[PDB]
């Protein structure tokens, strides 16, 4: 038969869900960024979980040695461009001080939502879903698109959007018909 | 010694100006002398940029007073001309301030000339 | 002292891209 | 517009370029990439048109078959620039660019540097700093309400108000080595580029223009050994984009025309 | 107006013919039949609408191209 | 350590002894290269950095400052030329530093120079 | 005049919004003692724990209690004082170190504590916002972190 | 569930206002004195023993 593709699962449950601190912080996260569900926060912690394991195994090795400066220069640069790492704190002792909310301010959600595209998150989250910001000259309805610091000056309303210069949507042709009737 | 101080160098003056159109373009940037004044008042100010080069550089001289009873910097740019033309709007401008705002998208840079004006000063 | 054939040059492509625009 | 085309190239404010088709009327492609307003444009026959962000200090080549695109950045320091040497003005803005060549262009600055970049290389390959000069100092008369001059002397700080003119127009004639700068300083600055285009020089200058040089554009006519050249420049009390230029002394809307001979 | 460039042009005599990549810009439109592009690109390279063939073509997601 | 010293010390002496046949050693050049190696001898940030981990100038000077005046006098004299105040000159202040140095051996070197210039 | 102390405006109710990396953690004397037996280092053990720099912190009651053991305990006295752990100054009567690390938790809300006591745990329990920290097993685990 | 959370986190909002002050942009317009009066034999400082 063919050969297998491969998957691995995104996310991971938290040890103890039922922390009340837990529970807080993840109401805090939720409303803040305007998250649908938990398992969102359960993906960006995985993520950041296996980012700071790397970086504090990269630590534990010796400085100078081949593998930490090749991997470390590596995951610097890609926390970098991202934008979740500044360009002054180019260090893995930097990379260890990240957090959640670190990775959740690049979400193209939070970014439509700051540049004044949408007065809320959630604005920016109907928005994003149904077809009406670009980034660049691409179409974007993934609101955990994460933008990157060049992409981050080319989000706008979409050519074919009605925010965007298009004709109107069918909801506003419709009561200019009926008007006009 | 000259009552304009301190001057940013040209290095610097490149980085205000940069942060100066940033923030107009998110509706972050107060500008003349008046609507300056009025936010140190208020206390929404990160900071404020003057323009050296006004004629009289005394009709701008109180925001420095205000400034250093209220702990904002402040810091001087060689040409209100250059001033005027980043603040995105089409004349001269002496003053400028960049609003307070926690939840902005050029935070980031904000605070970067935010740390060198208190350097300067 | 130090004890120490040519490959075929290589050639500009023979075609290139075409455009067009129309109605 | 395209040489020889009916292609045309738009720059607009929203950070994109549009290109249109004039015999069918129709727009085709809008190019994306810009972080800024793209402030001017030039062309020659190729479809690579150049542009120049502004703020962004970039200049950028499109590829428009190809769909790719090359970016240019001057990259330079005043520090480095005076160890060197052992006034520099740092670069705020690119407004101008034009194509010498399918291969070569030149732009210039708000800092009054004109630089010419070759497709080869991201740095430009020479420059010409202060082109134009530098700006009168303001008066002492204005700076300060004192009554004692020697106060009023000590608001100007010395040297460190003055400023750099602007270099509002710059044209070339297409595939020659011959290129005209405008700004207000009064007069317009013609440069010839080396044999080998690494470099440029002054040719002369043409004082008859009093204002700000908005557009400049050349015509030729004559026999092709010998060919007079008329140079025509539109000429205004204000910046294009803005007022924000104070009023020139002597500044009028003219167009000035200046016409040049060959010989020898 | 609609857009056709061709790239990534290679000659092959062995099958006699010109492979390339056809990239359509079609604002506004849903997109362009197979016969029409066989027109338009018989008259760019000067060959009979008969001896063209395209196949295989995706458009990108928002449409346009 | 003071056995590696007295490891480079007996290095440099080997160097020396190849000096005095080296046919640069009859050259002018000698006396600039001496005083070329005169004239050389002459919170929050660590609240972020993780730590894991629970000056020999002086004596780099003066190892070369006593290979300078040791080379300067194997050179004077063996070529009897450069056994003169004019070329010697600008060594004078050089050797008053040395007789100042705490080490003691680059003193008997320069102890050693002065009576050969006395 | 009564006295009814202020809410932290770090705690967002249950969670403390202020406990960010790097970490800053209060020894006890039993955490040194327990690590030892454990083969478990202060720095590296919390390190891998939380997978983020810690500031480990003795205070003047704990550094006394540590004195006070006896030459027994000759190796806790000698980690305590290694030069990466920062010291606390006490400005109370009481050499008590259990009350010294309860009211500091009080007052800030900042710290992670680090102890085994079974009275020392069931009191910082009861207080909101405070991480706890224990030597379990073979080697540390954090109990009221959110970011783990 | 985006709407749930999004009405459960406001009213957490509000109900921390009640638990402890919270800063709320500062001083709008004229000074106009504290509304709900000043209560003098009360102490909120957190005292250090
Ligand atoms: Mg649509
Ligand atoms: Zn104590």
């Amino acid at each position: 038969p063919r050969a297998p593709r491969t998957y691995s699962k995104t996310y991971s449950t938290p040890k103890r869900p039922y922390e009340s601190s837990r529970l807080d912080a993840e109401l805090k996260l939720a409303g803040e960024f305007g998250l649908k569900n938990k398992k969102e926060i359960y993906r960006i912690s995985f993520q950041l979980s296996k980012i700071r394991r790397a970086a504090r195994d990269l630590l534990t090795r010796d400085e100078k040695d081949p593998k930490r400066l090749f991997e470390g220069n590596a995951l610097i640069r890609r926390l970098v461009r991202v934008g979740v790492l500044s360009e002054d704190k180019k260090k893995l002792d930097y990379v260890l001080a990240l957090k959640v909310e670190d990775f959740l301010e690049r979400r193209l959600q939070t970014q439509v939502y700051k540049l004044g595209l949408a007065k809320s998150v959630h604005h920016a989250r109907v928005l994003i879903t149904q077809r009406h910001i670009a980034v660049g000259k691409q179409i974007v309805n993934i609101p955990s698109f994460m933008v990157r610091l060049d992409s981050e000056k080319h989000i706008d309303f979409a050519p074919t959007s009605p925010f965007g210069g298009a004709r109107p949507g069918r909801v506003a042709r419709r009561n200019a018909a009926r008007k006009a009737e | 010694n000259p009552k304009a101080f301190p001057l940013a160098d040209a290095a610097l003056t490149q980085q205000i100006l940069d942060v100066v159109q940033q923030a107009a373009n998110l509706r972050q940037l107060k500008k003349g002398a008046n609507e300056a004044t009025k936010t140190l008042n208020r206390g929404i100010s990160e900071f404020i940029i003057m323009a050296a080069d006004c004629e009289p550089i005394e009709i701008l001289l109180h925001l420095p007073l205000l400034c250093e009873d209220k702990n904002v910097p402040y810091v001087f740019v060689p040409s209100r001309v250059a001033l005027g033309r980043a603040c995105g709007v089409s004349r001269p401008v002496i003053a400028a301030s960049i609003t307070t705002n926690d939840a902005s998208a050029i935070k980031t840079q904000i605070y970067a000339v935010k740390d060198k004006i208190e350097t300067l000063l | 002292f130090d004890p120490s054939p040519r490959a075929a040059k290589k050639r500009r492509p023979a075609a290139k891209g075409k455009n067009l625009s129309f109605k | 517009f395209r040489k020889n085309s009916d292609q045309l190239y738009a720059s607009c404010a929203d950070f994109k370029i549009r290109t249109y088709s004039i015999n069918q009327f129709s727009q085709l492609e809008i190019l994306y990439g810009h972080h800024d307003i793209v402030e001017d444009i030039s062309a020659l026959a190729m479809e690579r048109c150049v542009t120049v962000g502004a703020r962004d200090r970039t200049a950028m080549l499109w590829k428009i078959p190809d769909e790719t695109r090359l970016t240019f950045r001057g990259g330079d320091e005043p520090q480095k620039l005076l160890r060197r040497w052992m006034l520099f003005f740092c670069e705020g803005s690119i407004d101008v660019v034009s194509m010498v060549d399918d291969f070569h262009f030149i732009t210039g600055s708000d800092n009054g540097n004109i630089c010419l970049w070759s497709l080869a290389k991201k740095k430009p390959i020479f420059t010409e700093r202060i082109a134009h000069g530098i700006l009168p100092e303001p008066s002492f008369n204005d700076i300060s309400g004192e009554t004692d001059e020697e106060l009023r002397k000590r608001q100007l700080q010395g040297k460190k108000l003055l400023q750099p003119f602007w270099i509002t127009s710059l044209y070339a004639i297409p595939y020659s080595n011959v290129f005209i700068s405008g700004s207000w300083s009064g007069s317009l600055k013609v440069w010839k580029i080396s044999d080998n285009l690494r470099s440029f020089e002054l040719l002369g200058e043409l004082s008859g223009a009093k204002g700000v040089v908005t557009k400049i554009q050349v015509v030729e006519s004559g026999k092709h050994g010998k060919e007079k050249f008329r140079i025509l420049a539109s000429i205004a009390k204000e910046h294009r984009l803005g007022r924000w230029i104070a009023n020139v002394s002597g500044a009028r809307n003219g167009i000035y025309s200046a016409v040049i001979d060959q010989t020898g | 107006a609609v857009t056709i460039r061709t790239r990534k042009v290679i000659s092959n005599p062995l099958l006699a013919r010109k492979q390339f990549v056809v990239d359509v810009l079609h604002p506004n439109r849903a997109n362009v039949s197979k016969d029409e592009l066989r027109e338009k690109l018989a008259e760019v390279y000067k060959a009979e609408k008969d001896a063209v063939s395209v196949f295989g073509f995706r458009t990108q997601f928002g449409g346009g191209k | 350590n003071l056995r590696n010293q007295n490891k480079l010390s007996e290095l440099l002496r080997r160097y020396l002894l190849g000096l005095n046949h080296n046919s640069d050693s009859e050259s002018e050049s000698i006396l600039k290269f001496c005083h070329q190696l005169f004239q050389e001898s002459e919170e929050k940030e660590d609240f972020f950095l993780v730590n894991l981990e629970s000056s020999n100038s002086l004596l780099l000077n003066s190892t070369l400052q006593k290979f300078a005046l040791d080379l300067l006098r194997n050179v004077i004299t063996r070529h009897r030329s450069f056994l003169t105040v004019s070329h010697l000159e600008g060594f004078i202040p050089f050797l008053r530093d040395s007789l100042l140095s705490e080490n003691e051996g680059v003193v008997i070197s320069t102890l050693r120079i002065l009576i050969t210039l006395i | 005049t009564r006295n009814i102390p202020q809410v932290s405006s770090a705690l967002f109710f249950q969670y403390n919004q202020a406990i960010k990396p790097p970490y800053q953690v209060l020894i006890d004397t039993n955490f040194i003692n327990f690590s030892i037996q454990k083969k478990v280092d202060i720095v590296r053990g919390m390190m891998d724990c939380l997978l983020a720099k810690c500031n480990p912190l003795i205070t003047d009651c704990v550094m006394a209690e540590l004195e006070k053991l006896g030459p027994k305990y000759r190796i806790a006295l000698k980690l305590a004082r290694d030069p990466r752990i920062k010291r606390l100054s006490c400005s109370h009567k009481g050499t008590y170190a259990d009350d010294c690390l309860v009211h500091r938790v009080l007052q800030h809300k900042c710290y992670i504590v680090a102890t085994n006591d079974a009275g020392l745990k069931q009191r910082i329990r009861k207080i909101p916002g405070i991480p706890l920290m224990s030597v379990g097993g073979h080697a540390y685990v954090i109990e009221k972190l959110p970011d783990v | 569930s985006r709407v749930k959370k999004r009405k459960k986190y406001q009213k957490a909002q509000k109900k921390l206002k009640s638990v402890r002050a919270v800063y709320s942009g500062g001083q709008s317009g004229v000074y106009e004195g504290e509304k709900t009066g000043i209560k003098k034999g009360l102490t909120r400082s957190v005292k250090f023993k």
